[PDB]
DNA sequence: ACAGGATGTATATATCTGACACGTGCCTGGAGACTAGGGAGTAATCCCCTTGGCGGTTAAAACGCGGGGGACAGCGCGTACGTGCGTTTAAGCGGTGCTAGAGCTGTCTACGACCAATTGAGCGGCCTCGGCACCGGGATTCTCCAG
DNA sequence: CTGGAGAATCCCGGTGCCGAGGCCGCTCAATTGGTCGTAGACAGCTCTAGCACCGCTTAAACGCACGTACGCGCTGTCCCCCGCGTTTTAACCGCCAAGGGGATTACTCCCTAGTCTCCAGGCACGTGTCAGATATATACATCCTGT
């Protein structure tokens, strides 16, 4: 599994844009994008996986993702 | 292969809306989320009490914490509202 | 006693299209479930308030069950 | 042997919300080494309060939306239309919520 | 003869209230499976994850992507812009705390 | 004297926007929900049944849950 | 024949000096007034250690520049160098405080 | 004795040195009046939560610790003061 | 018997200048758990003496360079803020009378023509 | 009787006189490292504690720490972090 | 500013279809009742230390003024992005199949709580001297006008 | 494009001062050494769901054409904020003084942990059935061209 962050097409970055309200988005603004959400991913999937080693397990429950969520400041309803 | 236990605040949520919103009907999904909902905040007064304890050297947790807990925490006329339920719960629950 | 007569028009008249709970100022309000009349910013403190309920009826009220009415 | 059936506490406060079910969970999550019998009911108390409120609004927002069944689009919308509990939740994101429906006015059509 | 067109931005309107008025992900949801996997094999290899798991890291990326094209709006209308631009999303990155 | 002119000159003024627009003799009771005007009744059910979905103020359409009475005493 | 510096330069001259100095920049009567009158507006007939009006005027201090230093971004980002009230108003509501 | 006004204070030149400390070249006239505002809002909220924990605490007195923790609440933890 | 050896602290056991036996107290003090482990103190008091280490030797860095040997809260702000890690772990902290970071928009420098 | 406190003020002055020989600090900056060890001291114990909690264990051990300390501290703090309180352990269970 | 043509959107009926609401059987987690012991509420005291006033003075704020440099409106352009269309990609849905690891259970043992004696670390108070604050003077450096 | 004049700043040295640090005394909490209970590690088993592959369909991504509107540079103009000198003012320091209440102690009582038994509240499961998407069919609200 290599270089799929383009995975992440302009057309959904130009969704999550709308969704936000955004009227024109710049030709730069998707690598960008990319870019800082690789780092979110990093820091978030970093922390559950942290909670996942602790637990003594191999597999990355939806509660160890809400629980790198909330100490991030980011709860999340929904799951636990 | 025994069957496991859960526990949950959903039939109380059901209550709650059902005497609220007697012919509304909610989501799993939506349970979901007013289960998470309540234990975030039943944590975080609890937490906020259980410093406020430790703050005055104090060994148990009152209806006393539990009030500044709800004032701090909860905002604006939110707070006040949860204060008047909470002591008129109190106060009813003292009496019987 | 044409005045009194006239005198006692004037509380009636002017008693319906005043807010029945603040009672100084003229009804710029109407609940869309109840389907009663008050004024703007009587319903909006009473929704700010949380006591999201007529004054009278004591029926539950969205925010968007009250608007503006122009009575004149 | 004679004694009273039951009583919950939950029943006795008036509270649909669990005193018993609260008051253990505060004893097991390590708070005070010592909870009061008034604090469960507080608590209980405060948490069906919150709870009414968010529900009856999400019920609101649910019958403006020609819907009788609450879904988490209509607990977002509940959060998010009242300010104060807005900043209750305002770290908080809610899934399958949505976003609140808003448009700057400069990006609306110049009408020229 | 002369076959419809909108002008430039009302289609981006138009999408703005309907993306506003829905709820579901923006995201395709199998890249988005393997950018997690990606991510997550530089910190524990052979490792799983729960479905339940992929859609919560799912919604919190689309909030919190969503929540900074927000502040990017409205950084970029700060500086008299309609168009979103990359600084406009560092000047919003850097105030919220993140650079 | 003046006195009663003014209080009968201002009981005309609010028995002028006290009536229907549409038909001007007789109060308003009810208001239309897509258009944020308050008419009467029996005006609106006289342009219900007669088939014109046309606000006598703004245009606006309307149908028939598009209505309702309004308490107003 | 008198000597004037060009504007902007004291101002630098000041960015640098109260970069370089620590102290609060507060006078700290009137703050301690305000804090009493806060107070006294929430609750009646409040006493204060100098301590915790201390730490106020610490905490204010610090609070009040870090938004300045976000509102300077904001004053950059819109091609400007003078800081105006929609900056601080966009920089608070990014932070969330509004 | 009850007081009044004292935001005015909190004067043109303070707020002149506060941004200058935040590296702040330029300065609108209308920059004080809405920093004074949002100081107010500030101070609202953190001395309404050192004044619940001085009540809680039986206490009429607002000691260093109620404000330590006023601000560790708010996310802005607070050194120096115990 | 009586005969036993007189005191040997768990700090000294662990060579740890931080007290183990006061971070244990705190911890079972603090309602943590029901229960703290042996080695739970030792772990903690170790990064904590770890973390007092790197922020006191960066700190006396630079006290070293305003020719001060005597560190002040402004030494250790400098300290905390040049060391962008740091930093970011203490991001949402601020220090009384500790000033702030140095630094001007180069923008906001003169044009100096 | 008299008023007592406790502090971590002479463990920081050990820990400097052993980073830094020559060197003091004042009041002020004492009280600001008092601070920063409690600060940090109560960041790892409750996440220690909400580890403890989540996986049911109603103990808190080295492992809690581990995980507390790499969750809470960032990047290379944390893996020295990591590796002194190991050390420390490892030492300590020796003796 | 106003037709109208088209595009899109908002209402009004059949129709399946899982999800939701309700009914049953457990069963274990709350409720009743009672004990006991410690936490805390209350009364008293005392001594910090907070508040309030007065006076000097002097640093800082407030005021007013000159001007210059930045804010802002307007213009022009050119290119980057939006919209639409035809093409291609891979997402999504379902279905099967395999098994790895989550999850639970029974042993038991080895740690953690508890407790009695104690003693050495750590805190409060004292005191001293030296790091640093402060004053002053010269040298250096930055800024700015005017050649 | 610098010279030089003016002003801000750095550096050097001398002097006092107050607090940083070392020392002493005391005391109480951390240490040592046991017992005892039970939390969890540890092996074993089950079976849930995570993963992998396959194929078809079609929604969506993608590449391109073309136009347009807006991002950005430049110009003017103009007016608002900065620098600075003067006057006022109230901040700040010192000193005094009162008494408020924070902090501590002592006593008692009542409130909560802990136990045991018991039963019913809630959870897991099962099942009917009904809002509810999901279509069409029809009636308005914008969008854009055009005049
Ligand atoms: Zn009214
Ligand atoms: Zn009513
Ligand atoms: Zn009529
Ligand atoms: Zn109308």
């Amino acid at each position: 599994l290599r270089d799929n962050i383009q995975g992440i097409t302009k057309p959904a970055i130009r969704r999550l844009a709308r969704r936000g309200g955004v009227k024109r988005i710049s030709g730069l603004i998707y690598e960008e994008t990319r870019g800082v959400l690789k780092v979110f991913l990093e820091n978030v999937i970093r922390d559950a996986v942290t909670y996942t080693e602790h637990a003594k397990r191999k597999t990355v429950t939806a509660m160890d993702v809400v629980y790198a969520l909330k100490r991030q400041g980011r709860t999340l309803y929904g799951f636990g | 292969r025994k069957r496991s236990r859960k526990e949950s605040y959903s039939i109380y949520v059901y209550k709650v809306l059902k005497q609220v919103h007697p012919d509304t009907g909610i989501s799993s999904k939506a349970m979901g989320i007013m289960n998470s909902f309540v234990n975030d905040i039943f944590e975080r007064i609890a937490g906020e009490a259980s410093r406020l304890a430790h703050y005055n050297k104090r060994s148990t947790i009152t209806s006393r914490e539990i009030q500044t807990a709800v004032r701090l925490l909860l905002p604006g006329e939110l707070a006040k509202h949860a204060v008047s339920e909470g002591t008129k719960a109190v106060t009813k629950y003292t009496s019987a | 006693k044409c005045d009194e007569i006239l005198m006692e028009e004037i509380k009636d008249y002017k008693a319906r299209l005043t807010c029945p709970c603040c009672n100084m100022r003229k009804k710029d309000a109407v609940l869309t479930k109840c389907f009663h009349v008050f004024c703007f910013e009587c319903v909006k403190t009473r929704y700010d308030t949380r006591q999201r309920k007529c004054p009278k009826c004591n029926a539950a009220f969205g925010a968007n069950d009250f608007h503006r009415i122009y009575i004149g | 042997k004679a004694r009273a059936k039951a009583k919950t506490r939950s029943s006795r406060a008036g509270l649909q919300f669990p005193v018993g079910r609260v008051h253990r969970l505060l004893r097991k999550g390590n708070y005070a080494e010592r909870v009061g019998a008034g604090a469960p009911v507080y608590l209980a108390a405060v948490l069906e309060y919150l709870t009414a409120e968010i529900l009856e609004l999400a019920g609101n927002a649910a019958r403006d939306n020609k819907k009788t069944r609450i879904i988490p689009r209509h607990l977002q919308l509940a959060i998010r239309n009242d300010e104060e509990l807005n900043k209750l939740l305002g770290k908080v994101t809610i899934a399958q919520g949505g976003v609140l429906p808003n448009i700057q006015a400069v990006l609306l059509p110049k009408k020229t | 003869k002369k076959p419809h067109r909108y002008r430039p931005g009302t289609v981006a309107l138009r999408e703005i209230r309907r993306y506003q008025k829905s709820t579901e992900l923006l995201i395709r949801k199998l890249p988005f499976q393997r950018l997690v996997r990606e991510i997550a094999q530089d910190f524990k290899t052979d490792l799983r994850f729960q479905s339940s798991a992929v859609m919560a890291l799912q919604e919190a990326c689309e909030a919190y992507l969503v929540g900074l094209f927000e502040d990017t709006n409205l950084c970029a209308i700060h500086a008299k812009r309609v168009t979103i631009m990359p600084k406009d999303i560092q000047l919003a990155r850097r105030i919220r705390g993140e650079r």
